[PDB]
RNA sequence: CAGUGAGCGGCGAGCGAAGAGGGAACGAACUCGUUGCCGAAUCGGGUCUUACAAGGCCUUGAGUUGUGGCACGUGUGGUUGGUGCAGGAGUGGCGAAAUUCAAGCGAAAAGCAAACCCGUUGCUGAAUACAACCCUUCAUGUGAGUAUUGAGCCAAAGAAGGUGUUAGCCCAUUGAGCCAUAAACCUGAGCGCCUCAUGAACAAGCGAGUAGCACUGUUUGGGAAUGCAGUGUCAAGUGGCAGGUAUUUGUCUGCCAAAGUUAAAUACAGAGUAGGAAGACCGAUAGCGAACAAGUAGCGUGAGCGAAAGUUUGAAAAGCACUUUGGAAAGAGAGUGAAAUAGAACCUGAAGUCGUGACAAAGACAAUGGAAGUACCUCCAUUUCAAC
RNA sequence: UGGAAAUGGGGUGCCCCCACCCGUCUUGAAACACGGACCAAGGAGUCAAACAGACGCGCAAGGGAGGAGAUAUGCCAGUACUUCUCUCGUACUGAAAGGGAGAUGCAAAAUGCAUCUGUGGUGUGCACACGUCAAAUCCGUUUGAUUUGCCCAACACC
RNA sequence: UGCAAGGCCGGAAAGAAAAGAAUUAGAGGCACCAAGUGGGCCUUCUUCGGUAAGCGGAGCAGGCGAUGCGGAAUGAACCGC
RNA sequence: GAUGUGGCCUGGAGGUUAGGACGAAGCUUAUGGCGUGAGCCUAAGAUGGACCGGCCUCUAGUGCAGAUCUUGGUUGGCGUA
RNA sequence: AACGUGUCGCGAUGGAUGACUUGGCUUCCUAUUUCGUUGAAGAACGCAGUAAAGUGCGAUAAGUGGUAUCAAUUGCAGAACAUUC
RNA sequence: CGUAAAAGCUUGCUUGAUUAACGAUUUCCAGUACGAAUCGAGACUGCGAAAGCAAGGCCAGCGAUCCUUUGCGAAGAAUA
C-alpha cells in the first residue's frame, strides 16, 4: 500500500549517478580544509611581501538597498571622485596609496558623503609615506625614525586605522508627550496610504 | 558565564544529593514506611495431603 | 549501521517478508506519481484533496524583498526590552523606547495584555494594537 | 498535549467532518478541486456522528 | 535565495531560475575608431656606435585611398640598449647518541612471596622426560636468541625499514651546520659606467543592411513571444535602449548597443611531465583485463575480441659425491640439512574420489531415517578402593 | 591401587515396532508436473536525497546552521574559537487591493469607558485537602468505598 | 403562572421487593504506524441452470488451505480429539 | 506475515586485559564436556612453523543445498561404443 | 565361495585454507610543469665475448662526453684511475 | 404500490418548473463523489371565505480537471 504520505518530487532523473556507462554530474568537497589552509598560507605569504603595506586596501561606507535591509551598513567597491575631492584627492594620486576608487557611485544625499569623507580624513591623517629617496626627502613623506618605526596591519577587512562600520545610536528613555498620548495614528497612517492608493480614481471623479 | 565561551555556564544538576541509599534508609522515611507484619511458617518436608473425602 | 537492519534477521527466510504469492516484483503501480486520476484515485482524492486545477491570478516577477513584513503581538513586547529598564518603568514616568525594524519587526499588533508601557516605533500598526497601547500608557511612533 | 503539528497532522483530510492538515510542502498546492464548490465538488466541513 | 503560496506543463507525468544578504579573490584597469588641433614627426631595409638599440646617418622602398602625436633648474627610469659587481632564495652533494653487556642449552636462559611497601631481600625442582599393545638390551634426537632473567646507558632522536625468532642502544634514516652554483627569480622599483628616454624650472562629436518590425523554425521557467537563425522590410540623432500582460498618450528612474585587451578567486567526471603525503579500502576466482617476457599468447578477411599464470625449496645450494640393478627413465643403499613428511615451478596441504592392511558382518524387504534394548569394542570422561 | 571395579558418553551389527523424495507454483504433490552426478571457492534489500511516525539526547519562545575567518597552528583532512547574517518557529486569512485575534465590570457609543494576581461557561474527569461508612488488624494502622472543594491531562456541548 | 427550553434549590431512592424473576475464565473507552492477502476448495441444511456430471452459480454455519495425533485396511475435507 | 532476545557466528576500528619457539594461525577426529539451539570449550596429532584469544563500544563487500547459477577439479557409464 | 557393503590405520590423485605482499583502488598537495617541418606521436629493422623474449640503445648501437662518488660487475669469460681515466 | 364528496373527469384563475444567506439528512457507500430524494429557515408570489396547499409531472429519464462561452459587481452620494 502507500498510506498518508507526501506527494513526493525529488527531481533525480536525470544521469546524474556516475556508473558504468555515465560519467556523471556530481561535485564533491573532500578537499575542503586542504584549500582552507592553503588560502590562509598565501595570504600570510603576500603579506609579508607587500610588508609594510597594509594588506587589504581603504573601502567605503554604505547603505544596502530595499525596504528589507535599509537599515544595515556594509562596505561599498571605492570612494567617490566628489567624496575625494571634497577630501582633497586627486583619483589617481589616491589609487597609489592604497585608497579604493569608483567613479560609478553618485551621492545622493549629504550623510553618507559625509561619514566617507570623515574615513578619508582620518586616513589621511593616520598615513606614513616613505620616500622614492631617502637622500633627499621632500615635503609630506617621512622621515628615517618614521620609517624604521613602522608596522603592518593584517586585519581582515582593513579598516585598522578607521573602525569598524558605524551605526546610529540607539534612543534614551523618555515621557510621552500630549500630543502622543492624544492622537491617533492608525487614521494618520491610513488616510496617508488612502492617499495614494486611489489617486486615479479620486482625479477621475474630480475630472466630471 | 564563560569567559572564552561565550554565554555558557555549567549545567544544573537533576539531583541534589546523589545518594539515595542514604535517603531510603533515613529516620523520616523509616517514619512513613508500611509496618512490617508476620508471616506465615515455611512448609514442612512432609507433603500436605488433598483429598477431603 | 548495517547490522540493526531487517536483513540480518531475515537471512534464511527466502522471500524477506514479500509473500509466496504476490512475490516482489519491478514496478507494480507505475512509477513516482502515475495514474492519480486513474487507479490511485482514492488515495489521491482522501489524503490529498485540491491536488488538481487551477486558482487565482498570476505575479510574473516575484520579488520577495518588497513584501517583507513581520509582525508582533502586544503581549510580546518584553522580549525587546532589557531587565533593568523593564524594571525602571511605570505610567506617567520615563519610558524604554522600543525600535521595531532594527529588531526585525515591521508591523505591531494588538492580541493579549500589554506587560510593560513602553515607546514603540513601527512602520504599522493596527487599530486595536494602537488603542490599547494608549490606553495602557504608552505611545507609538511612526518610522520609515 | 493538544495542540502538537502532528496531532493537528493525524487523519484524512479529504473526508467530511475532517480539519487536519495534509502533508504538504508548498501550501498553495493543494487547493481547488474537492475544497472548492467551483471546482467540482468541496469536502463537507461538518457531519453529524 | 529555492524544489519556491515565482513560473512552464495532454496544467498530467514532470520541469524550474533571478535581484537582495553573509563570504572567497582583488594595487584592476586599459586600447582603437569618431570630434578638435597638428600633418610622415610613422614603418621596413642598409650602415655605425661592443648593439638585427624604442639610438645616430642614409634610403622611394611602404605609406597622404592616412602611419603617428596632443586633449576628451633640480631629479627619475635595472621593463631602452651595451658593459660590469653583490647578497639571498632555489637546486645538488656532505653531515649526529646509547649494551651484540652477564648467565648455555631436552628438564632453573624457570618460578613463588596474591593493590603499594617489604623486596639492592627470602624460598625452590611432581620433566629420575618423551618416542605408539606390554616388558628388558643397545642406539638416536633438539637450527639461528629481536625470547626469559639480572644489571647499565641515549633521548631537542621511542618514527613504522633491514638483519636466520618479537631490537631505542647490530645497520640505515632523521637535527644543528658545511661546500658548489649557466640563465631566470627576490633584495632603498639591489648597486656602478656609457648611451637613450622622461617627470618637472623658465569644440564639435561618440561605431548602419546595424537595431527594430512581419512570416517561418528552434531554444528558454520567460507566460499577446527569453535568446538565436533564414528571407522580406529597414530607422533615429542627447535622441536611443531597459524598467517580466498587448495598444495609444503623458510623466519618472537607470544606462549609452552595433570595435578591442586584461591577473586572482573556479574545473580537471577514463589527459600528461617532475616530485611528494596518506587510507576504519582489496589480499592472488579479490583488487585495474594485467602483483609474472599483459594489451602479451591466442582468435577473426576486417572493424575488433582478449586470457591463464605468486618460480611462496631452504637461514644458507649445503640442489643428493660414491656403491649396486637397469638400454634408459628410475629403484635400493649412502650423504647434506634442525627438518627431504622442504628433492626443484619443492611453505601449509582441506574436501571429493581411489589403493592397501586389519576387522564387523550380511540372503533376496533399494538404501538412508525414528524409538527402545542387547551382543561386542572403546588411544574418551568422571567416581571409588576400608569401622570407606 | 590394578592390564581394577563402576557409572556415563562414543562406534559397529542384530531383533520387535514405526516410517512415501527434497526445493517450488498450486484449492490440491509422493505423483506419469518443473529444477536436482560429487566437492571446493564465489553468489543476491545496498548507497544518496525529500517527507512522516515511534524511540534516545541537548536547548526551549526560541532552536540551529552553512559558507567563511582567526590563532593554539607553523603533530593536526582532527580538536578548541567567532560575528553579522540565513533558515525553521512564536499568527492567520483573502483570487486580489488589504486586514489581523485577552479577561472582568459598567453600559449599549458606526475605533464607548474603567481596572489588570489571571482558568470565557457547563457536564464528565488523576493527585491533594476535609468528613463519613465498611472489612481486616500484630491495635501502631491497612484495604476499599463514598460527601464536599479545587480540579491537572483529556473528551463532549456552547 | 398553562405548554416548550436552559439552569438553580430541596426531597426520595426494595440502587431495584415478591411471583421459576438471569449469567459471565464479565476492566470500558480512545488513538498512531505498518505487513501479508484481494486464483480458493469441501461438507451440513435451503436452493437456481442442466438428462446428468468428481458440472456451473448463490444463502447460513463449520472445516481444509495453515495440522499433526487416535480410528474408518488405503484417502486434504468423514468419526474422535 | 509482524516483533523481541546482557541471543549465536565473520572481516576491520577505539579501549582494556592476556597468550606464544617449553610452539600462533590453519588443518584432522569412535577427543569428550557444556547449551533446547545457533554454537562454545578441552584432549590428541607419531600435524604445522609465526602470530593471536577474551570483554565493552564502533563499523561493514558479514552466515548458502539447489537460481537449465559462475570458475576449477573429480566422477559412474567403461577397459565399454 | 566370489562380487559387493560398512568402520578404522596408512598411502595416492587434487590444489582449497592460513600466514606472507616491490601490486591495485581511492583521497589530498607542490611547480621556472605541456609535443611537432630545427621532422613529433606511432610503425619497422638492427646492436652484447656468450643473448630467444623483455629492458636499454642506434653503424659512436645493453652505449660516447661532463659533474659527483669511491671499488666493483657477477651465471661464466675477460679486464684490473684509485692520486679516482 | 396508492387513490372515490379523490390522487380520476370537467371547469375557473394562474407561473412554487423563480429565488432560496456554502442549514441538515436518506439511497450507492470507502460511510467519497455524481444522479435521484427527504425535513427546513429567509424573499416575492399563485389559488382559496378559511384552515391550508405549492419551490415541477413521487418513486428510471443522466456527466469531473483543463479549455471555450454567457450572466451579476445599475446611476447616485463619502474628505475618506
Ligand atoms: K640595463
Ligand atoms: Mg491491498
Ligand atoms: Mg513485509
Ligand atoms: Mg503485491
Ligand atoms: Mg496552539
Ligand atoms: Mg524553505
Ligand atoms: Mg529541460
Ligand atoms: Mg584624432
Ligand atoms: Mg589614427
Ligand atoms: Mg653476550
Ligand atoms: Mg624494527
Ligand atoms: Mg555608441
Ligand atoms: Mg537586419
Ligand atoms: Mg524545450
Ligand atoms: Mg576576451
Ligand atoms: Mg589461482
Ligand atoms: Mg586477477
Ligand atoms: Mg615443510
Ligand atoms: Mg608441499
Ligand atoms: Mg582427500
Ligand atoms: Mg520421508
Ligand atoms: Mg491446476
Ligand atoms: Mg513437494
Ligand atoms: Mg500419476
Ligand atoms: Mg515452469
Ligand atoms: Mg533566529
Ligand atoms: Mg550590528
Ligand atoms: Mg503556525
Ligand atoms: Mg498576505
Ligand atoms: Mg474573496
Ligand atoms: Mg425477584
Ligand atoms: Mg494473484
Ligand atoms: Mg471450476
Ligand atoms: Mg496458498
Ligand atoms: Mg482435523
Ligand atoms: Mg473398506
Ligand atoms: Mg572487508
Ligand atoms: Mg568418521
Ligand atoms: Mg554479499
Ligand atoms: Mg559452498
Ligand atoms: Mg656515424
Ligand atoms: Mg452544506
Ligand atoms: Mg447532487
Ligand atoms: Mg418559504
Ligand atoms: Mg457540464
Ligand atoms: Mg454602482
Ligand atoms: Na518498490
Ligand atoms: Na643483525
Amino acid at each position: 500500500p502507500k498510506g498518508n504520505n507526501a506527494i513526493p518530487h525529488v527531481h533525480q532523473k536525470k544521469h546524474w549517478n556516475p556508473c558504468s556507462s555515465q560519467k556523471g554530474n556530481v561535485k564533491v568537497f573532500l578537499n575542503q580544509p586542504a584549500q582552507k589552509h592553503r588560502r590562509r598560507r598565501l595570504r600570510l605569504l603576500k603579506a609579508k611581501k607587500v610588508f609594510p603595506r597594509p594588506l587589504k586596501a581603504l573601502r567605503p561606507q554604505v547603505n544596502c538597498p530595499t525596504v528589507r535591509h535599509n537599515m544595515k551598513r556594509r562596505l561599498g567597491r571605492g570612494f567617490s571622485p566628489a567624496e575625494l575631492k571634497a577630501a582633497g584627492l586627486n583619483p589617481q594620486y589616491a589609487a597609489t596609496i592604497g585608497i579604493r576608487v569608483d567613479s560609478r557611485r553618485k551621492n545622493k544625499s549629504e550623510e553618507g558623503m559625509n561619514v566617507n569623507v570623515q574615513r578619508l580624513k582620518t586616513y589621511m591623517s593616520k598615513l606614513v609615506l616613505f620616500p622614492m629617496n631617502h637622500k633627499k626627502v621632500q615635503k609630506g613623506e617621512a622621515s628615517e625614525e618614521e620609517v624604521k618605526a613602522a608596522t603592518q596591519d593584517r586585519s581582515r577587512f582593513g579598516d585598522a586605522a578607521v573602525g569598524a562600520v558605524v551605526y546610529p545610536s540607539a534612543e534614551a528613555p523618555r515621557a510621552v508627550s500630549a500630543e502622543e498620548k492624544s492622537m491617533c495614528v492608525y487614521a494618520f497612517l491610513k488616510k496617508n496610504h488612502s492617499a495614494v492608493r486611489f489617486f486615479g480614481t479620486r482625479s477621475s471623479r474630480a475630472a466630471r | 558565564a564563560s569567559a572564552v565561551k561565550k554565554g555558557f555556564t555549567l549545567p544544573a544538576p537533576m539531583l541534589t544529593n546523589t545518594d539515595v541509599t542514604r535517603i531510603m534508609q533515613s529516620e523520616e522515611v523509616r517514619r512513613v514506611l508500611k509496618p512490617k507484619k508476620l508471616q506465615a511458617k515455611k512448609a514442612s518436608r512432609f507433603q500436605t495431603p488433598t483429598n477431603g473425602m | 549501521p548495517t547490522r540493526f537492519k531487517k536483513c540480518r534477521h531475515q537471512r534464511g527466510s527466502t522471500f524477506c517478508g514479500y509473500g509466496r504469492v504476490g512475490k516482489h516484483r519491478k514496478h507494480e503501480s507505475g512509477r513516482g506519481n502515475a495514474g492519480g486520476m486513474h487507479h490511485h484515485r482514492i488515495n489521491f482524492d482522501k489524503y490529498h484533496p485540491g491536488y488538481f486545477g487551477k486558482l487565482g491570478m498570476d505575479h510574473y516577477h516575484r520579488k520577495k524583498n518588497p513584501m517583507w513584513k513581520p509582525t508582533i503581538n502586544l503581549n510580546n513586547l518584553s522580549r525587546l526590552i532589557a531587565a533593568e529598564e523593564a524594571a525602571k518603568a511605570a505610567k506617567g514616568g520615563t519610558l524604554p523606547v522600543v525600535d521595531l525594524q532594527s529588531s526585525g519587526y515591521a508591523k505591531l499588533l494588538g492580541n493579549g495584555h500589554i506587560q510593560v508601557p513602553c515607546i514603540v516605533k513601527a512602520r504599522y500598526v493596527s487599530k486595536l494594537a494602537d488603542k490599547k497601547i494608549r490606553k495602557a500608557g504608552g505611545a507609538v511612533v511612526l518610522q520609515a | 498535549k493538544s495542540g502538537r503539528e502532528s496531532v493537528r497532522h493525524f487523519g484524512a483530510s479529504g473526508v467530511p467532518g475532517s480539519h487536519s492538515k495534509p502533508y504538504a510542502t508548498n501550501r498553495g498546492k493543494e487547493t481547488k478541486r474537492g475544497r472548492r464548490t467551483g471546482r467540482s465538488y468541496k469536502r463537507k466541513a461538518f457531519r453529524h456522528v
